[PDB]
């Protein structure tokens, strides 16, 4: 029904990225007022994005995933290297950022105003890691149950910082946003940066994975529900960058590696231990949210060509996927030693956003260049256009900005093409190979006791 | 691949299922050597030490304004035409304000004369309280000068001593009530059994609250009578003429600020030229940037006057009271003898150069109010060229300052050979550059500490960060 659709919106959008982002987009813009309208064109953004996805996957009613969606517009391996990027790109750099944040801000009531060592860091992030996919591995009874705790939990996170920045607010008029379109002296050459923050904040909209016929009154309930809950969150997100602004400068905030808790250090009351561990539960319900909608991204992909049936595979008692944080547990830990978050964001962030631009421009080559295959509702021609227009314009100029982080994400999806004639089309090019391979599946089936059901 | 009924009787093989006990046994170390490895690195983690809780008046600069009638301009030397330059006043950052001794006084009659009761010519009560307002509005703490005879030769009553010491006990009760943040009294020198009552007006200063302050203000070069007067008191802010006497050579200024840091043993001071005078009317027109330099970087809180900020001569203008000149906000104020002023001889032409004077007070006043190691980080010199003066601040483990100035009109080298400095902040081989009193130099450009070459009258603000 409504409510609950405008629950589990608001439950699946809002996380931790609200602690990482405002250090990132106020670096690569310059004054308060500049990142302010970032923060709010972002919103209108992702509000435009997730409409062409609800009315975008209601209209081809296949087993879900943009994945799907890329394949039957686009048919061949434009679709095979998503799912070749998703797996070595943006699944692995995506845990490796929420897990930093995590272990960063759990080691605060141990280095109250003093400096911590990232090797200390980074070997806590990769206990974390692994206890949710040891957690993962075991029942998801438990795993979903536990999840609903870390959503109420990432909404008192929320609550607690937006609470006592009004209060400031309306109290004296502590204003230091004076002069707020005065920057540091220019921005053009950043400023997708920005966008790669911003959007990041916003995240979680594309595994929502709209089916026709389980709403009530599904006409009109979806665009509603999502038009609703996203100007919702773009409210709840301006006003807490408006509580960071009222008691912090734009000069402390580039200094500091954890805004939550300099707002909590000078908002005290003898329990301002507190933030620091609802930030981080709300970090940890947004790792907790993790080998799931790969598995079943992983069974799609398994069905036709693509990603060997070993995958997709499922543990005989306690039918959990096992093979999927098998696969993904080595490469989020490289990408964790390897750099820092402002590397991986743009690494990520890159690919991530090309694909969704490519979807969405298929989109509209769906809706001109095939005028039948009816639509239950439909967006205006602007939308889906304005929004691959941004997308792939900011994508484009990212490559002018820092090219040797970005860079490789494009000699990935490069190396793509010599990834897919290799493995799809071609008929066993040696025999040393497919006898060899059987082995591998067979032993690792063995290990695991994994079986496709 | 393999279907379910095949796979469990393979699956349950011995050997099969040792194999994944064993490697289900590995990963679990593996796990818990990370956390054990973790815990080791945070408890081997190097201490980190206790911010001592810091006053306001520890924070930034003074700003004494003696004269209100000739800040603004005459007719507009009321505390009403006050509430228009606070802004101007945030914009140089100072953290308090000595205004002027506003009381009402005639002359060498003491009976008439009274603490208690404001001039009609500077406002009124009300618009005291609305300077205090609009003051604690802006965060800028309000420190009122209290000495009597402010209209004279005399300040102190030189005829009896009774009086005098009782009115002003009557004084810091009164307005401790409308809410000021300090005291200050001058030319202490002047006043029988001065150590006696400064610590009776000190007991009443801080018997109100705690974050109040008492600044005493001498004429006395002597270090031994300045000692005498911190006998029974570490909490006064004594401002005396101390390092005005000389300063011609650098080794000279150097053994004078070592010798009173060593003398009073590293508490906290207020370095200051003067108690009521400007900066050039003791210093060359070239000195004042390495003096500005060197007044913001040293252990303790500066005290300007007026004006100090763009240079206000008084010797270069006509017909004056030297004592309070006149304040140049354009290039209209000075209104007689007219073209005499400039475009660099005012505020306004002043606040677009970079390269100018009020430029670089407003680069140092933030430099020291924001920083942590320049605000109660350690105090180390050394020994370097025969005429100049360097030292290095540091707190723990914050930024690490080095400032070198050169007290002569030479080209000489540094030659840092540091050698007796804590093992903690010695010499690195390379650090940046914040600042330089001269053009000629560009901001953030490092250098390595062996041929730093000077040019006269130079001064540097060198830094670099904590390291091995
Ligand atoms: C710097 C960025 C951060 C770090 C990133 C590091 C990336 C390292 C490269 C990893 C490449 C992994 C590619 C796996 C792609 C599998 C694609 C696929 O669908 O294979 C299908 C094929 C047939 O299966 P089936 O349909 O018959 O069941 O089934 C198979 O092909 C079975 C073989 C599966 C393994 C494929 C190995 C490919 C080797 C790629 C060369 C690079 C590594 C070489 C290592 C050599 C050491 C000996
Ligand atoms: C510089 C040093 C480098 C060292 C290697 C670094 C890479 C580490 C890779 C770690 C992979 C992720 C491990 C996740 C462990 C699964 C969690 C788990 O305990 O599963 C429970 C499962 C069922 O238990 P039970 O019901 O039998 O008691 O219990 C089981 O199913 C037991 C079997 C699974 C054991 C998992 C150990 C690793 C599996 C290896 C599979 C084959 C490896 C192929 C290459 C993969 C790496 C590139
Ligand atoms: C966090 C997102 O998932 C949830 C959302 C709400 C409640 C629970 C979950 N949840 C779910 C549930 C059973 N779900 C499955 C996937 N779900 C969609 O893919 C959106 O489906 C839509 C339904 C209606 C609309 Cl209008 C749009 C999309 C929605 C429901 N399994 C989990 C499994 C492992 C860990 C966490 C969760 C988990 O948290
Ligand atoms: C004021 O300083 C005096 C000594 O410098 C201290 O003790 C006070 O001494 C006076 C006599 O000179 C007494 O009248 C007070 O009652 C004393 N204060 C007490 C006993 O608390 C003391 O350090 C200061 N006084 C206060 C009240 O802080
Ligand atoms: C500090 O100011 C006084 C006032 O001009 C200087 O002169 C002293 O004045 C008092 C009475 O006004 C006399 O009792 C002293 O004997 C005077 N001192 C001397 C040395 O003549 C005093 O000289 C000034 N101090 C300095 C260092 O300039
Ligand atoms: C000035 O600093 C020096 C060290 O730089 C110290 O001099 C010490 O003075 C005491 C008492 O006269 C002697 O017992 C020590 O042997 C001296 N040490 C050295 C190294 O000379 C002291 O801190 C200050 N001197 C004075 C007289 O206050
Ligand atoms: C303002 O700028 C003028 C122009 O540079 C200064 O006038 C020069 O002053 C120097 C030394 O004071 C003399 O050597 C030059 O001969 C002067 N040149 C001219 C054209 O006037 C003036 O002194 C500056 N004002 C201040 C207060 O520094």
């Amino acid at each position: 029904t409504l409510l609950r659709g405008v629950s589990i919106i608001i439950g699946t959008i809002i996380g931790a990225g609200i602690f990482i982002s405002p250090k990132g987009v106020l670096q690569n813009t310059g004054s308060v007022g500049m990142s302010l309208t970032i923060w709010t064109v972002c919103g209108v953004l992702s509000l435009f994005g997730a409409l062409s996805y609800a009315e975008l996957g209601t209209t081809i009613k296949k087993s879900g995933g943009h994945y799907t969606y890329i394949l039957e517009v686009f048919g061949p391996l434009p679709a095979f290297v998503r799912v070749w990027v998703e797996l070595l790109i943006i699944r692995p750099a995506a845990t490796a950022v929420i897990s930093l944040a995590f272990g960063r801000y759990i080691l605060e009531p141990f280095f109250i105003q003093c400096e911590i060592p990232e090797l200390a860091i980074k070997l806590i992030t990769a206990v974390g890691i692994t206890v949710v996919m040891v957690l993962n591995s075991m029942s998801v009874s438990w795993s979903a149950r536990i999840q609903i705790f870390l959503t109420f939990c990432k909404l008192t996170a929320i609550l607690i910082i937006i609470v006592p920045g009004v209060m400031q607010l309306i109290k004296g008029q502590t204003q230091n946003f004076k002069d707020a379109f005065s920057g540091r002296d220019s921005s053009i050459t950043r400023l997708p940066l920005a966008f790669y923050y911003g959007m990041y904040a916003y995240a979680g909209w594309f595994y929502l994975n709209f089916v026709t016929e389980e709403v009530e009154n599904p006409e009109k309930t979806i665009p509603l529900a999502i038009c609703i809950s996203m100007a919702i969150v773009t409210i709840g997100y301006v006003l807490t960058n408006v509580a960071y602004f009222t008691t912090i400068n734009a000069e402390e905030l580039l200094l500091s590696n954890a805004v939550a808790v300099t707002f909590s250090e000078r908002l005290l009351g003898n329990f301002s231990l507190a933030v620091p561990i609802f930030v981080a539960l709300s970090c940890f319900g947004s790792m907790n949210g993790g080998v799931f909608a790969v598995s079943r991204l992983f069974y799609v992909a398994s069905r036709e060509g693509h990603l060997p049936e070993i995958l997709s595979m499922i543990h005989v008692r306690k039918h959990t996927p096992l093979p999927a944080v098998i696969v993904l547990h080595p490469l989020t830990m490289i990408m964790l030693f390897s750099g820092d978050l402002d590397s991986l964001l743009n690494f990520l962030s890159f690919a991530r956003w090309l694909f969704i631009g490519l979807a969405v421009a298929g989109l509209i080559y769906l809706r001109y260049k095939c005028p039948d295959m009816h639509r239950p509702f439909k967006v205006p021609l602007f939308i889906p256009a304005l929004f691959s227009f941004t997308c792939l314009f900011m994508v484009a100029l990212s490559l002018y900005s820092d090219p040797f982080s970005t860079g490789i994400g494009f000699v990935i999806t490069l190396t793509g093409v010599p990834a897919y004639y290799l493995f799809i089309i071609w008929d066993k090019k040696p025999r040393w190979f497919r006898i060899m391979s059987e082995k591998i599946t067979r032993t690792l089936q063995i290990i695991l006791e994994v079986v496709p059901e | 691949g393999l279907s379910k009924e095949e796979l469990l009787k393979v699956a349950g093989s011995p050997g099969w299922v040792r194999t994944r006990w064993a490697l289900l046994l590995l990963f679990w170390l593996g796990w818990l050597g990370m956390l054990a490895g973790a815990v080791v690195i945070i408890v081997r983690a190097p201490r980190c030490r206790e911010l001592p809780a810091q006053k306001w008046w520890h924070t930034g600069a003074l700003y004494r304004i003696g004269d209100l009638q000739a800040f603004q301009g005459h007719g507009a030397g009321n505390l009403a035409g006050l509430k228009g330059r606070l802004d101007y006043l945030s914009s140089l950052k100072v953290k308090g304000l000595v205004l002027g001794p506003i009381h009402k006084n005639q002359k060498d009659d003491v009976a008439q004369t009274d603490l208690l009761q404001i001039d009609p010519n500077f406002g009124s009560k009300e618009d005291f309280d609305s300077l205090l307002q609009s003051a604690k509005k802006k965060s800028i703490r309000v420190i009122l000068d209290l000495t009597p005879n402010y209209r004279g030769e005399n300040s102190w009553f030189s005829t009896q001593v009774d009086t005098v010491a009782t009115k002003v006990k009557d004084a810091l009760e009164f307005w401790l009530q409308a809410g000021v943040d300090g005291f200050q009294v001058r030319d202490i020198e002047n006043l029988k059994d001065a150590s006696s009552f400064l610590a009776e007006w000190q007991n009443i200063t801080k018997g109100f609250s705690e974050d109040r302050l008492l600044i005493a203000g001498t004429n006395s070069s002597d270090l031994q009578q300045i000692l005498s007067l911190l006998e029974s008191n570490k909490d006064l802010l004594l401002t005396s003429s101390y390092l005005s006497d000389s300063g011609s050579t650098g080794e000279h200024t150097k053994s004078l600020v070592t010798q009173y840091l060593n003398a009073t043993g590293n508490r906290w001071c207020s370095w200051s030229l003067s108690q009521a005078r400007l900066l050039t009317s003791f210093l060359p027109a070239q000195l004042l940037r390495l003096y500005q330099l060197m007044l913001f970087t040293l252990p303790g809180t500066p005290v300007f006057s007026y004006g100090d900020e763009i240079g206000l001569d008084a010797a270069a203008l006509p017909g004056q009271p030297m004592e309070a000149p006149v304040m140049l906000w354009d290039e209209s104020s000075f209104p007689d003898i007219p073209g005499a002023v400039s475009a660099n001889m005012t505020v306004k032409g002043q606040s677009e150069d970079p390269g100018s004077l009020l430029s670089l007070f407003r680069r140092l006043s933030d430099q020291r109010s924001k920083e942590r190691s320049l605000l109660h980080g350690d105090f180390h010199a050394f020994s370097a060229g025969p005429g100049l003066f360097s030292y290095i601040r540091h707190w723990d483990q914050n930024e690490r300052f080095l400032v070198v100035l050169n007290f002569g009109d030479v080209g000489l080298s540094a030659g840092l050979q540091a050698s007796d400095l804590p093992a903690s902040a010695s010499l690195p081989a390379k650090a940046d550059l914040l600042l330089s009193t001269q053009p000629g130099r560009e901001e953030g450009s490092p250098l390595e500490l062996e041929r730093l070459k000077l040019e006269p009258h130079e001064g540097l603000l060198l830094r670099f960060p904590y390291a091995a």
